[PDB]
């Protein structure tokens, strides 16, 4: 059990495959990582593309759950979990904020009236998976990918082989294949 | 129309 | 007192480092 610049890229890798794979179930995990690193390191990114990705992460963990059919209360306490009522940045500007907090009332809302029942729920929810589907993640995705790329840029030179020697302390004398998720992250950070 | 998540995601 | 002194000496929570190592492996 570790830390340092192992640590950060252990979980960047681990988030940069979540997205990738687009597995919801795991979007917390990404959002704890990205607030443990915006606690630490303000200025890895600019505080709008920070937001514009963790509310996308947000928005997502909230719209699966609706989609998967989980009961309304659930929905709601989910939502209210990740946007709540209240409430940082050299240049955290106030039209950034403005258009930051004006998406997350209008989100808020239409997720409100969906649990409302209206007499075209069906219509709305295709409407919702398209507005937060493929060309939405693609984008999110995106996003997280230049923030990777800062944190890169801040951590010494990448030794490929912590994992493999880490894993091997955690879980001594068994055979560990190597990870293609952590192979993925070092190929599309372009290490050597 | 007033800024939604997804638009704001999609910009830039 | 640098950005990159800043962020090599970050900790992470125990549990979100127990998630990514088993979620690699």
């Amino acid at each position: 059990l570790v830390a340092g610049p192992a640590a950060l890229r252990f979980a960047a890798a681990a988030s940069w495959q979540v997205v990738r794979g687009r597995c919801v179930e795991h979007f917390p995990r990404v959002l704890e990582f990205l607030r443990s690193l915006r606690a630490v390191a303000p200025g890895l990114v600019r505080y709008r593309h920070h937001e514009r990705l963790c509310m996308g992460l947000k928005a997502k963990v909230v719209v699966e759950l609706i989609l998967q059919g989980r009961p309304w209360a659930q929905v709601l306490k989910a939502l209210n979990h990740h946007f709540p009522e209240s409430g940082r940045d050299p240049k955290a500007t106030k039209q950034d904020l403005r258009k930051i907090l004006e998406a997350q009332e209008t989100f808020y809302q239409q997720v409100k009236q969906l649990s409302e029942a209206p007499v075209d729920l069906a219509s709305k929810l295709q409407e919702l998976e398209q507005e937060y589907g493929e060309p939405f993640l693609a984008a999110m995705e995106k996003l997280l990918f230049e923030y990777l790329c800062q944190l890169e840029k801040a951590l010494p030179t990448p030794q490929a082989q912590q994992l493999q020697d880490v894993l091997s302390w955690m879980q001594p004398g068994v055979s560990i294949t190597s990870s293609l998720a952590w192979r993925q992250y070092g190929v599309d950070m372009g290490w050597l | 129309k007033r800024m939604t998540i997804s638009r704001l995601v999609l910009e830039e | 007192s640098s950005l990159c002194a800043r962020v090599q000496a970050a900790r992470l929570p125990p549990q979100l480092m127990a998630w990514a190592l088993h979620f690699l492996m």
